[PDB]
DNA sequence: AAGCAGTAGAGCATGC
DNA sequence: CTCTACTGCTTCGATATCG
DNA sequence: AAGCAGTAGAG
DNA sequence: GCATGCTCTACTGCTTCGATATCG
């Protein structure tokens, strides 16, 4: 659905065999789950921190679940991620760790892997919100858990059908096994070629920490063709601004919110004023202008809220440089009116022909005055693994009015020696890359987010985050090997 | 449910009651918890009423601790604003005395919230604090009566809001508008009186329509606006009839033409039939000759409905309490009683008092 | 920085008389009038507004010397225009029964520049002038008029009632002339201002001549009245050595109302008597008020806010070390899409506009990125303050001018993926042949594009980059309404407003046949209700008893219908 | 100011 | 008397606030 | 915060 | 003029976004 979280379980195999790593100049896999389920804490506590995490340890001797199962340590339920749940988890990192784990946790023991999926079961069962995805996150190392029976593997295999029925699917996280990682064994027909360590679990240490919004509309609006032809469409925003979360407002002693009440009040008497006995007004020099609350919101209005067309132009005419406001996604949506996708496919597809674009007056609320809007069409782009780029559908082009343009002095035209451009070609053609649509990232949010890391897990210090929107001095220059100084020699003049 | 199983055996422990829900309202966050929590308050201030309890109850503080909530009106939703808008009325209904000198302030902020609701061309009104404001300004005008003697535009302001309330809207649902207009009305149609007599024809159609809806609850309320109007009208009419004649043709005209239809509903002729006894006093001072022949031709009717045609045995003598009030009315106004009549009058009360448990 | 505009009105005898089929020509002169000096009224302008009519029957003005210089009433003078002026151009302008001279109008309007302005220092002197050309005019002036005003630099503009080339509601770009709408002496009025004009300028004269249909959706009569926007300094760095002193102007940028609307009491009418105050609670039971010192501000972290200080705040944070327009890369056109365009304005950045070398190098730097069909990628700051940002600077070769056009572009947190579902590998959303040959229809029927009988060019019908905001043209006549009229309530919409916001009639009638076919090709049911109605709508509605064969013979003998 | 999920009770049909 | 500061003020981007 | 342009300290 | 469910409408909570007022 929309409202649905999506829920991950963490599962470690914390049983005997992540503890005694070969090289000791590298790091046993008890610490890589571990800095693996940290670095997803962080990512997902500012990227999407209404979904739900847990982590379970088995093979563990204590146990803390609900079914009071044998050696199954429920260390966290599903909840939204928190600063103290990993702080909790800070204190299982590098050597020590293992021993401030072992002497609270147990090690080594029995288990069944039938009860272990049975009790992330019962953590996906005992949420009271509605979950999109159930995933269980697997961090083993041994292949062909139960080797010495075969009840517990059948009763393994059936409890993953059991798990795989009600929509939990679980993968594996497979750690090193100096041996291979024998996938066939145990994992092919439980979840949904001898290996090492992984192809995910050094992605998944790649903290993003970029907040996601899920797909709503924005508007949902009847383009109108002339007063009788009416089809449904949805205004929906494909690139938006990501700003930094708003502060809140603390009680210094207590750090707890302090609810501001904003009240007006007259002067003269002190007595609490209405929103009825106030008016608006506007002096100009000595005539002064009185509407009311409800009269400076009638000067607004012009038409009724929806998408009124206009005609169709030519694409020629929609000037590059003609931008003020960023450009919205329009799509047919069948169901406040029947037929709308028919209609508009076929609008589509025949404005897909020649290079026509539809021309609205888009009223997107209701007291809003309108603006010219260009609905260029556009074709979907996709490959063959399914990932589509570019959905089909309209770009809603804001066009500017006749004061939303400004005009520029009288500059004259000093234009280049053949020489010069072609000296000058030659350095763009040495600087050249390729612009991916997401190289770039906000450093000002991303320096918020690193600060906000270290100032609520309390760490040593702010980690500054790499700047990426700087330019490199000194790979510039040495690109541009020896070229530049006879460059503004040829075409500035030897001064200054 | 529990203040209205036991009711003023509640009253050791009301004022600690008091103290919970105003701590809820100005301490929880949700509407569904601010609603019972006011919900209790009213139901406790409509309980205790008339008590010892009002002074233990610091009515003046709550005045001022739910009229700040207008000023830091930061979307407190709806149906919070709805009670806290009736629960400010009901403040100057019970206990008027500690409200004696912020009753003008109440007015106005009802006024400015009926006004903001029904006048604006901006946005859809919203219905729950509509609802709210009328209770809470009916709740008001008892004990801070607003008349069209003492200050004739309040009066019209708040008539004219009431007549906008009760007005009928083909596809309507959610009758607590209206119905809110119509016990406004029926509590003190008495204190706009002037602004009653000219608007008079299309609060009687309004009025009539009302009364044939489908709602329990709309309909009880419309007959009881629709009598306390022709009430008004008839003690308006009877004190000048020199230039309200054509009134009282209207009217009595009106109620001649629902009774002589065979479409009565016994709801419609209930209401014409008492009207018709209900406007005897202006024909007694318009003709002096005319409240004999009517208690005549109403006798007959009464003799021919439910005496002597011994058409028993259906719903004929539902309406009976009708006439006979409408008889009752029409004999006071009657000098020199028949006495051809009298024990016919006679035997229609003991048959009143007769078919009384079938009721 | 400021202007002066001397303002030559029509008043003549012909200028009130016609009304045909249109509306007056006089009061077509009112209305865009009105337009040019509420605007000047309501921005709080430092220019200066001098009325002058022409057709009057009273007359004062320096020099009426003879029946030259006759019929011409000064109405004021150069000075800052209050609402008198405003509300005069409706009540205290009373149109003539006269015909005056035309061409007198200018030389008489060619006075007050040196006599009013004889100590202020100005910067830009322009007179307008709606005229008719109907009168037998006084051509004695001729040389005098043209080299006068290029020796004291005048700037001048014309309006006729038609330009150069569907009842006219009042032009929403249709008919701009009708099948006859112009006399013999207007066409010899008209050719006379044409040949003044193109031999008192060269070749650009005949672009100030506006009919008063299409200078009421135009900004022409602030065309060489608006000012220069301020420049942006800094210097364009491709690597860590090379300096390209810029300047930087917004092209384009969403003008706003800059006046507020300032919330004053009622019944005083002062915004100074009420004063609010924003106290800050606590959640206890009685909520105790706290000062603004023994409040922290703090950031959402997962489920819990943590404390984060101000002074905490401004040391750690990002540090843009000032402003720079530095360049990373030049990757090329077509990989910036123009769907990714992400600011509120438009740079337009050139050089110096006194730097020889600085625009011989921008120069080779634009044609060399024209040349590659190439594009660049700067990070663009404002200043110290200001946070980074990248974007797309692009090649704008023209004829008049060079410059670099920046439109900032995304980061990696702007970016929403938004999977939609495939509408051409759809099944039951597949069109018929049919409707694709009536949206066809539809979509060949309701161009706005027309090539005239010329090579490859494509001036195109109801241009909506021209037209002026509406917004300011409710507001403005508005706050017109509400200071003149102070009692009646607000004034419906102007027709004018309308008519530039519909398209033509011409694109209009047309397409009447392919709309009423795709209206029964194409089936569409719509199942809500309940869509803006107001509270206006919802509860505003209005818009002696003894007498209650022979009576059958009173009916046949006082009065009544047929018989039997 | 609007989308979007979730619910509670208002208003009404129906009962032979 | 002929050259550099103070105020103005004008702007603009980021921030907070509200429907 | 940031900057250019009218009027006042400088021997 | 009563009793019982059923549908579905209208409201709330949460969250995003955009317009407006304000501040270094
Ligand atoms: O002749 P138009 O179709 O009316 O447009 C022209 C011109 O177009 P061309 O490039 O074909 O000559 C410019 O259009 P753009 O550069 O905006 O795309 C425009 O420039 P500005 O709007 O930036 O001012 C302006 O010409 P100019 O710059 O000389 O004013 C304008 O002519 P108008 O000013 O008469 O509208």
């Amino acid at each position: 659905k929309y409202s649905g979280r999506d829920s991950l379980i963490f599962l470690v195999d914390a049983s005997k065999a992540m503890f005694e790593s070969q090289s000791e100049d590298e790091l046993t896999p008890f610490d890589m789950s571990i800095q693996c389920i940290q670095s997803v804490y962080i990512s997902k506590i500012i990227s999407s921190d209404r979904d739900l995490l847990a982590v379970v340890f088995y093979g563990t001797e204590k146990d803390k679940n609900s079914v009071n199962f044998k050696n199954i340590y429920v260390l966290q339920e599903l909840d939204n991620p928190g600063a103290k749940r990993i702080l909790e988890l800070d204190q299982f990192k590098g050597q020590q760790g293992q021993k401030r784990f072992q002497d609270m946790m147990g090690h080594g023991s029995d288990y069944s892997l039938s009860e272990v999926l049975w009790v992330c079961a019962n953590l996906f069962s005992d949420v009271q919100f509605k979950m999109s995805h159930k995933r269980i996150m697997l961090f083993t190392n041994e292949d062909n858990p139960h080797g010495n029976d075969s009840a517990k593997a059948s009763r393994a295999r059936t409890k993953a059908g059991d798990l795989r029925d009600t929509g939990i699917f679980l993968d594996l996280m497979h750690l090193k096994k100096p041996g291979g990682f024998d996938i066939s064994l145990f994992y092919r027909d439980i979840i949904s070629v001898h290996f090492e360590e992984s192809s995910k679990l050094e992605d998944l240490l790649r903290k993003v920490r970029a907040k996601e919004t899920r797909k709503r509309a924005l508007s949902r609006l009847k383009l109108k063709l002339n007063k009788d032809i009416v089809i449904s469409v949805g205004i929906y925003n494909l690139v938006q601004k990501a700003l930094k979360p708003p502060p809140i407002k603390l009680y210094r002693e207590t750090n707890e919110p302090v609810k501001t009440k904003t009240r007006t009040f007259n002067t003269s008497t002190g007595g609490l004023l209405l929103p009825s006995d106030t008016k608006r007004s506007q002096i100009y020099g000595s005539r002064q202008i009185i509407l009311e609350k409800e009269e400076t919101e009638e000067l607004k209005r012009f038409d009724d809220p929806g998408l009124m067309l206009m005609g169709f132009k030519p694409l020629v005419l929609l000037k590059k440089h003609h931008y003020l406001r960023p450009s919205l996604f329009v799509y047919p949506e069948e169901s406040l009116v029947i037929g709308s996708s028919t209609l508009f496919s076929a609008l589509l597809i025949k404005c897909l022909e020649k290079e026509v674009a539809a021309l609205c007056r888009y009223t997107p609320r209701r007291n809003i005055p309108p603006y010219f809007v260009a609905l260029v069409p556009q074709e979907e782009e996709l490959d063959d693994q399914k990932i589509q780029v570019t959905p089909p559908g309209f770009q809603l082009v804001f066009l500017p009015f006749a004061d939303d343009k400004r005009k520029m002095p009288f500059t004259e035209k000093i234009m280049a020696t053949p020489e010069q451009v072609g000296k000058m070609k030659a350095i763009v053609e040495k600087l050249r890359f390729t612009y991916r649509s997401d190289s770039f990232e906000n450093p000002v949010l991303q320096q918020h987010f690193r600060n906000l890391e270290a100032l609520a897990l309390d760490l040593m210090e702010p980690e500054q985050a790499v700047d990426l929107t700087l330019p490199k001095v000194e790979a510039m220059n040495k690109r541009l090997g020896s070229l530049v100084d006879e460059f503004k020699e040829l075409v500035y003049p030897p001064d200054y | 449910i529990f203040l209205e199983k036991m009711g003023q055996k509640i009253a050791p422990y009301s004022v600690e009651i008091k103290n919970t829900c105003t701590s809820v309202y100005t301490k929880d966050r949700a509407a569904k918890c601010k609603i019972p929590a006011l919900d209790l308050l009213i139901k406790l201030l409509q309980t205790f009423r008339s008590s010892r309890l009002m002074d233990e109850f610091k009515i003046g503080e709550l005045f001022s601790k739910f009229y700040g909530e207008l000023a830091l009106k930061k979307k407190i939703p709806d149906t919070v604003l709805e009670k806290v808008y009736e629960l400010l009325g009901l403040l100057g209904e019970v206990h008027p005395s500690e409200m004696i000198n912020n009753a003008e302030n109440l007015f106005r902020a009802f006024l400015g919230e009926l006004k903001t609701q029904m006048t604006s061309a901006v946005r859809e009104p919203k219905l729950p604090v509509l609802a709210g404001c009328l209770k809470g300004l009916s709740s008001l005008l008892c004990n801070f009566t607003k008349s069209m003697e003492e200050d004739p535009q309040t009066s019209r302001e708040i008539f004219n809001f009431v007549l906008k309330a009760i007005r009928p809207q083909i596809d309507l649902k959610r009758y607590a508008v209206p119905s809110a207009g119509l016990r406004l009305f029926a509590l003190h149609a008495s204190q706009f009186s002037t602004c009653l007599l000219d608007n008079y024809v299309s609060l009687f159609e309004v009025l009539l329509k009302w009364c044939a809806h489908t709602n329990v609850e709309l309909k009880k309320a419309a007959l009881s606006a629709l009598e306390s109007f022709l009430k008004q009208v008839s003690n308006m009419v009877a004190k000048n009839a020199e230039m309200h004649k054509n009134k009282l043709q209207y009217f009595m005209e009106q109620f001649y033409g629902i009774i002589r239809n065979v479409d009565s509903n016994n709801k419609e002729l209930s209401i014409a039939i008492r009207g018709y006894g209900l406007f005897a006093g202006p024909c007694k001072v318009i003709n002096a000759k005319d409240v004999d022949f009517m208690y005549v031709e109403l006798i007959q009717r009464c003799k021919q409905m439910f005496l002597t045609q011994t058409d028993t045995g259906d719903d004929r003598v539902y309406q009976m309490p009708s006439f006979l009030q409408s008889v009752a009315s029409v004999l006071l106004y009657l000098d020199t009683v028949p006495e051809v009549y009298t024990p016919v009058l006679e035997h229609l009360v003991v048959m009143q008092i007769d078919s009384f448990p079938q009721y | 920085n400021k202007a002066a505009v001397v303002l030559c009105m029509d008043v003549g005898f012909t200028m009130s008389n016609s009304i045909p089929g249109i509306e007056s020509p006089f009061e077509q002169a009112k209305k865009v009038i009105t337009m040019f000096v509420q605007r000047q009224v309501f921005a709080e302008n430092k220019d200066e507004i001098a009325l002058v009519l022409f057709g009057t029957d009273g007359t004062d003005n320096p020099l009426s010397g003879g029946d030259q210089y006759q019929n011409i009433t000064v109405h004021r003078h150069l000075m800052l225009p209050d609402f008198d002026l405003l509300e005069d151009i409706e009540s205290k302008i009373q149109p003539g029964s006269q015909q005056a001279d035309f061409l007198d109008a200018l030389i008489v309007s060619m006075d007050v520049i040196q006599h009013e302005t004889i100590g202020k220092k100005f910067e830009k002197r322009h007179i307008e002038i709606f005229t008719d050309l109907s009168s037998r005019f006084s051509k004695s002036q001729l040389d005098i008029i043209i080299h006068s005003l290029k020796k004291c630099d005048i700037s001048l503009q014309f309006f006729l009632p038609f330009s150069l080339g569907g009842p006219f509601r009042l032009g929403g770009h249709g008919p701009s002339f009708p099948l006859k709408g112009i006399t013999e002496q207007q066409k010899e009025g008209l050719e006379i201002v044409k040949m003044v004009m193109i031999s008192l300028e060269g070749e650009d004269g005949l672009d100030e001549i506006y009919s008063f249909s299409e200078s009421l959706r135009k900004l022409c009569v602030f065309k060489k009245i608006e000012r220069h926007s301020i420049h942006w300094p800094c210097r364009l760095t491709i690597g860590s050595n090379l300096s390209i002193r810029i300047a930087a102007y917004k092209s384009i940028l969403q003008e706003r109302v800059k006046k507020t609307w300032t919330v004053v009491d009622a019944k005083t009418l002062k915004k100074e008597d009420i004063q609010k105050e924003t106290v800050y609670c606590l959640n206890d039971d009685d909520e105790t008020e706290v000062l603004k010192e023994d409040i922290i501000q703090g950031f959402r972290y997962g489920s819990d806010i943590v404390p984060f200080s101000k002074v905490d705040e401004e040391q750690m944070k990002y540090k843009s070390e000032g402003k720079c327009f530095s360049v990373l890369g030049f990757c090329k056109s077509s990989q910036v899409q123009r769907r990714f365009f992400m600011g509120n304005q438009v740079l337009k950045v050139f050089a110096a506009r006194d730097d020889e070398a600085a625009a011989v190098a921008l120069s080779s730097l634009i044609h060399a990125l024209d040349d590659l069909d190439m594009v660049a990628i700067v990070r663009y700051a404002y200043d110290k303050r200001a946070n980074p940002q990248v974007g797309v600077a692009f090649p704008h070769i023209k004829h008049n001018y060079e410059c670099l056009v920046y439109v900032q572009l995304p980061f990696m947190e702007d970016l929403r993926q938004y999977m939609f579902s495939s509408l051409k590998n759809s099944k039951k959303y597949a069109p018929t042949e049919a409707q694709l040959n009536a949206v066809d229809a539809l979509i060949d029927s309701m161009s706005l594009a027309k090539k005239d009988e010329k090579t490859d060019t494509l001036e195109d019908l109801f241009p909506t980059t021209k037209i002026p905001n509406p917004r300011f043209q409710r507001l403005f006549q508005c706050l017109l309404h509400r200071a003149l009229h102070p009692r009646e309530p607000l004034p419906p919409i102007q027709q004018h407003i309308w008519n530039m916001l519909n398209p033509p009639a011409e694109v209009t009638t047309k397409s009447q046949i392919p709309l009423s076919k795709i209206k029964t090709l194409f089936p569409l049911i719509e199942a809500k209700k309940k869509d803006q109605v107001t509270a206006q709508e919802i509860f505003q509605d209005n818009h002696s008893v003894s007498s209650l064969a022979e009576n059958f013979r009173v009916l046949v003998k006082q009065k009544k219908a047929s018989f039997e």
